[PDB]
RNA sequence: UUAAUUGCGAUAACGAACGAGACCUUAACCUACUAAAUAGUGGUGCUAGCAUUUGCUGGUUAUCCACUUCUUAGAGGGACUA
RNA sequence: UGACGGAGCCAGCGAGUCUAACCUUGGCCGAGAGGUCUUGGUAAUCUUGUGAAACUCCGUCGUGCUGGGGAUAGAGCAUUGUAAUUAUUGCUCUUCAACGAGGAAUUCCUAGUAAGCGCAAGUCAUCAGCUUGCGUUGAUUACGUCCCUGCCCUUUGUACACAC
């Protein structure tokens, strides 16, 4: 290896995070593939990051946002609820503790249980409005995979922040045991079974 | 080597000036360690009740040690905080003058910090060599 | 006048605030079997109070079996040590 | 869940009362040559392969 | 004899050319001297309300007023004060002579 | 580890100053329950008692709580602050004292009633029922009746 | 004269200027090493410019940033900066450009924020609302 | 077509005016100019601590020297969608 | 994604006394409010690096109308003023009520913006839960529509002209 030690030393650990690209200092994010085609190139699992916190200009336009790490998109979606805004130190910190309960129980590489995850809970069909005219009625639609992965998203994150509420469980696990449910596809997920609701409507009124 | 106050972590050094500062305790220990609030925004007393004047004499010291002058109403203003006014939001609320004051005579005391010119006070010529050795230890100890 | 709101928690199921003998000998045989352990964990399934899981997560990580392969701020992750 | 892998390659325009919805041709990947209009809830653009759970319904402007 | 000649006005242009003329005064003859210091301007700010009564929508004011502060640092004994202190007074723009 | 065991002196109830304190919770919190006790004073009165704050309301020895009791009845002797009391130069003799359980709540009612009997104006609105600090009631104060 | 450097950095309203002489390789921020940020989890984040091309570009300078201004994530983004700029200009000075060009690609080539600091500013507070945008609440009835 | 009767153009209309635009201020860029103990930076002396092996962390206006990258500005450049 | 107790602990806008008594540094006394003797400043110079808070790391706690939350009151200690009583306000102890995410309906918002966070200034002898500005942390969600609420131009119809 390469044991350069400077006037400041630093530890082997950190010379060690040289060799690979950041790699979460513990979690290849090579290895790591998208099983739904649907959701290639918009799933940004490529591009390697020491941490989750960036502030990247993804908001200007319209699909530079698909431009951003699966990971640091967690993170931003973890920071809701209210009192939780901002706090961007904290949001990695749960992620990071999360994340590494994902390597503890279910012992594969927890960068792909987090994109199968997504994958699996992201609605194909869903119903809109079109009421027109006549008090109310729906009408099923397609899911683009952009609209597939923020919801996929959305819904993981509202399942545990709910599933934390006024329970002794921290949000470390619930977004953990969210995570490896929908990752297995069982049924105890919220994610899981609201996906379950959305096909099941937009079935109906097809 | 070089190591210095400045080449170690904060939490370490200050854990490691408190521990050398129990084992003997030489500076002082005032009649009302036990029912002081620290400020009038905090609402409880601190939790070590045995210690905690060591603790902050230590986190004085190190203040010292990288800078050249400061007073009391200067450490108040730097160990106060927000204060919960009730339904009123918070506002920051400067800490307890009586308590910094007898750190910072207690530091006088012992030889780690004396008053300077253009007022305030200064870290020690004694003051500084112990504290340096602090450093050296805490970093030794780890290794 | 009306809440709209409902307005009860369950059942307060309290136990265990000083470490007895009869769960002394449960703990020690049955948190080896735990692959991934934690201050909730032993809440939920053994059945913990709050000052007793900090004591006992430290107990075991001094002692023996689970070891620290994260512990911080809120959590304290340790495996199934063997 | 038998679904179909369809990419397209022309947008025609978005659709709907509220502008929810959005026409898209497009073609499938498997059993290409067939192309048919569908409808898209979410921002699409170009080379976007949705899921689609049913392949055989025409799409038409919605109110 | 520390001769500094302090300028304070609103007028950006009217205080430019009397330090360049002091400064152009400066550089003739010998006086080695110490150029235009440059000041942060210092702002004034009275936010007011556009309705002199209380009717109407919420329409708030902002009056402001630079004041450009530069002062120029001379060094040499009586034989230019008697010749600095010809004032190149423009309107605006004030001197304040101040040794040592 | 800091691990010991229980042997059956555990009370799950305590009864101190003629009130219910409950156990289960460590002593510093435990005591508030007692009508005119708090945090802080608990605190002190823990504190001076050296009872090892650490410690579940049951699992205490009796010698400790006849020791907390006895500094309740007469904080002042244990060189407890006299800025430290809820009741300080007594309007009856001056001597700074502290009110307990079921002294918290029928001192206060004497002091309303020499308020009243005074025909002051504190007393006379407490007896109305409304305010006697100056707060508005326009909007507020409501749901009392 | 002994060889030496600066740059300069911003985030949003921070300063961090690194004076990059020759050393033996010590990277320290106001008297204290690298190893010591304060988020304890940008540390890496700050750490980068260490990490994307080695540390054997690394050791014959020394780089010793001073930091005002802005937050303690600003701050870092500061840090990160600064020497991600001494670095180059280390190498603007000395070095030849394929240490230098490729050096100045690959920073680039991860993230354009090392060398180019972020544009985006604070907008004035507008009157009628708590913020720029944000008003206050209105109503009717 | 444009944020815009803002333009292309059409055309019993031609030539115009106000508004908009243009303009002003502020926020961003300048390692290019003028500079500066009422802002700083580096260096030379005095001096302190750790290790002394080569260094690091500091304090110090009458110890002086040099510079304006950061700090402020004035005159200017840059952005026109190339 | 908490509260509490320790540590680390970083900003910007702006204001400040002359024949007055302002911003106050520093030392001393007091748990605190605050008091005391002085110092610097007509100001990039002194207050002030406004060492602010939210934030992070160690611990206490535990899913408990509880260490959440601090309305409601009782007693005491000081400041401002000729005067504080229907407590100006500040500080200490104690009392610890509703509130467990809020129904019909409705407000604001497309980037450092929302939101969370504190600071300065205005009113000021004293009193911010207000307003005007400043900076700190910093999301998700559109790149479209006229469906609802409104606007501009043209065509068309009118028994409207104080004009649906």
């Amino acid at each position: 290896f390469t044991p350069v030690v400077l006037a400041t030393p630093i530890p082997e650990e950190v010379q060690q995070a040289q060799t690979e690209i950041k790699l979460f200092n513990k979690w290849s994010f090579e290895e790591v593939e998208v099983k739904d085609a649907s959701l290639v190139d918009y799933v940004q699992v490529r591009q390697p990051i020491f941490v989750a916190h960036t502030a990247g200009r993804y908001a200007n336009k319209r699909f530079r946002k698909a431009q951003c790490p699966i990971i640091e998109r967690l993170t931003n979606s973890l920071m809701m609820n209210g009192r939780n805004n901002g706090k961007k130190l904290k949001a990695v910190r749960i992620i990071k503790h999360t994340l590494d309960i994902i390597n503890v129980l279910t012992d594969q590489n927890p960068i792909q249980v987090v994109v199968d995850a997504i994958t699996n809970t992201g609605p194909r069909e869903d119903t809109t409005r079109v009421g027109g005219g006549g008090a109310a009625r729906r009408q099923a639609v397609d899911v683009s995979p952009l609209r597939r992965v923020n919801q996929a998203i959305a819904l993981l994150t509202i399942g545990a922040r709910e599933a934390a509420f006024r329970n002794i469980k921290t949000i470390a696990e619930t977004l953990a045991e969210e995570l490896i449910n929908a990752a297995k596809g069982s049924s105890t997920s919220y994610a899981i079974k609201k996906k379950d609701e959305l096909e099941r409507v937009a079935k109906s009124n097809r | 080597p070089g190591v210095s106050v400045r080449d170690v972590a904060a939490q370490d050094f200050i854990n490691a000036y408190a521990s050398f500062l129990q084992r003997q305790g030489k500076l002082e220990v005032p009649g009302y360690v036990d029912i002081v609030k620290t400020s009038s925004g905090n609402e409880m007393p601190p939790q070590d009740a045995e210690g905690w004047f060591y603790k902050r004499a230590a986190s004085v010291a190190r203040h010292i040690y990288m800078r050249k002058q400061v007073g009391v109403g200067k450490l108040n203003k730097l160990y106060g905080g927000a204060k919960s006014r009730g339904v009123r939001p918070y506002k920051h609320i400067d800490a307890s003058g009586s308590i910094n004051r007898k750190v910072l005579q207690a530091l006088e005391k012992i030889g780690i910090v004396e008053i300077s010119p253009k007022g305030g006070r200064r870290i020690s010529e004694n003051g500084q060599r112990d504290l340096d050795r602090i450093a050296a230890q805490t970093l030794e100890e780890d290794e | 006048k009306k809440k709209w709101s409902k307005k009860s928690m369950k059942d307060r199921a309290q136990h265990a605030v000083i470490l007895d003998q009869e769960k002394y000998d449960r703990i020690l045989k049955e948190v080896p079997t735990y692959r991934y352990v934690s201050v909730s964990v032993l809440v939920d399934r053994l059945k913990i109070g709050g000052s007793l899981a900090r004591i006992a997560l430290r107990h075991l990580e001094k002692e023996g079996i689970i070891k620290p392969i994260s512990k911080h701020s809120k959590q304290a992750i340790y495996t199934r040590a063997t | 869940t038998p679904v179909t892998l369809a990419k397209v390659i022309k947008v025609l325009g978005r659709t709907g009362s509220r502008g929810g919805v959005t026409q898209v041709r497009v073609e499938f990947l498997e059993d290409t040559s067939r192309t048919i209009v569908r409808n898209v809830k979410g921002p699409v653009r170009e080379n976007d392969i949705l899921v689609l759970m049913e392949s055989e319904r025409e799409a038409r402007r919605l109110r | 004899i520390k001769i500094r000649i302090t300028l304070t006005s609103t007028k950006v242009k009217q205080l430019e050319n009397v330090s360049s003329n002091i400064v152009k005064n400066a550089e003739q003859h010998n006086l080695v001297k110490k150029g235009p210091v440059r000041l942060p301007t210092k702002v004034l700010k009275i936010s007011t309300r556009k309705t002199p009564n209380g009717e109407g929508s919420k329409t708030w004011e902002t009056y402001e007023m630079r004041i450009h502060k530069r002062y120029i640092d001379l060094e040499a004994p009586v034989q230019i004060v008697k010749r600095i202190t010809q004032i190149t007074i423009e309107p605006g723009v004030d001197v304040e002579v101040v040794v040592a | 580890s800091l691990v010991v065991q229980e042997q059956g002196s555990f009370q799950h109830i305590l009864r101190l100053l003629n009130t219910n304190v409950d156990g289960n919770i460590k002593i510093v919190y435990a005591l508030t329950t007692i009508k005119g006790v708090g945090r802080r004073y608990s605190n002190l009165v823990c504190k001076k008692a050296d009872v090892d704050l650490h410690k579940r309301a049951g699992e205490l020895t009796q010698e400790e709580l006849e020791r907390i009791v006895q500094i309740m009845q007469n904080p002042t002797h244990y060189k407890i602050p006299a800025w430290f009391l809820n009741r300080q130069n007594d309007i009856t003799d001056g001597k700074d004292y502290h009110t307990l359980a079921n002294n918290v709540e029928s001192k206060l009612r004497d002091d309303l009633e020499r308020l009243k009997k005074i025909r002051a104006h504190r007393g006379i609105r407490h007896f109305w029922g409304l305010r006697v600090r100056g707060q508005h009631t326009k909007t507020t104060g409501r749901r009392r009746a | 004269a002994v060889p030496s450097v600066q740059t300069f950095g911003k985030k949003k309203s921070a300063t961090a200027v690194a004076h990059v002489k020759a050393g033996k390789g010590l990277i320290k921020v106001n008297g204290s090493p690298i190893t010591l940020v304060e988020p304890e989890i940008l540390r890496f984040k700050v750490y980068e410019p260490l990490l994307l091309v080695g540390l054997d570009k690394f050791s014959n300078i020394d780089i010793r940033v001073r930091v005002t201004g802005g937050g303690h994530v600003s701050q870092v983004y500061a840090i990160r900066q600064a020497i991600a700029k001494g670095l180059v200009a280390y190498h603007q000075k000395y070095v030849d450009e394929q240490s230098k060009n490729e050096l100045k690609k690959a920073f680039t080539s991860y993230d354009r924020t090392l060398l180019i600091a972020d544009s985006r500013r604070p907008e004035p507070k507008k009157f009628g609302g708590k913020g720029a945008r944000s008003r206050f609440q209105k109503s009717y009835r």
